[PDB]
């Protein structure tokens, strides 16, 4: 889920993605490994003056 | 297959900065299936050595990129190789015919397939220019319908960190 990077052909005039590290072999041994996209974030701002 | 000759004492602390790409002859499918959506596209140059050193500025979907390049050259002046940066391998680098005032044309080849391009320093360009680049294109071994011409318009230079490739 994350293969998508960048590459440039000068011989023919494409900017497009790479066909590398598209796929895995998964060992035995993990019974799932999912490639699913997240990201969460948290901020807090506190000022106090007086 | 057969190697032209390179344009004749070149020197690219004269051959430099800007140049507006006008159009390419090449018989690759992409060009020929995917072609259509085409993208404003210029070169930008620099003197380094025998050795040109270059970026090609380019939109993608309406994002402006900068693709980073060093053209080391063969042991022949106006000779490059691309540096092989991935696993397509390396380039052959011409540039062909030119005057650094108005006009370029380079060969590029590689797996035995040859290409071209025109560019010329400005928005416009001359129809004797594009008369000798089909010259050029035919001195390729290609036909005029694998000419692909790139927009005359919305070019772009100084893109933003994340959009330069630093393939080098």
């Amino acid at each position: 889920g994350e293969w998508r990077e960048l590459r440039y052909d000068s011989t023919c005039e494409r900017l497009y993605y790479g066909d590398d590290e598209k796929y895995f072999r998964k060992p035995y041994n993990f019974l799932k490994y999912h490639f699913e996209a997240l990201a969460d974030t948290g901020i807090s701002s506190e000022f106090y003056d007086n | 297959i057969s190697t032209i000759q390179p344009k004749a004492n070149f020197d690219a602390q004269q051959f430099a900065g800007t140049w507006l790409l006008v159009a390419v002859g090449s018989a690759c499918r992409f060009l020929q299936e995917q072609g259509h959506r085409a993208e404003a596209t210029t070169l930008h140059v620099a003197p380094q050595g025998t050795a040109m050193a270059v970026s090609t500025f380019r939109k993608l979907d309406g994002i402006c990129w900068q693709v980073r390049q060093l053209y080391g050259d063969t042991g022949v002046l106006g000779r490059f190789l691309l540096q092989a940066r991935d696993a397509r391998g390396a380039v052959h680098v011409v540039v062909a015919e030119t005057d650094y005032q108005s006009f370029a044309v380079l060969y590029l080849e590689r797996a035995g397939q040859l290409s071209v391009k025109l560019y010329a320093r400005s928005l416009p360009v001359s129809d004797s220019v594009l008369s000798g680049f089909e010259q050029r294109v035919q001195e390729a071994h290609l036909t005029e319908d694998q000419i692909f011409y790139f927009p005359k318009y919305g070019f772009c230079e100084a893109a933003d960190q994340f959009h330069v490739l630093d393939e080098v």
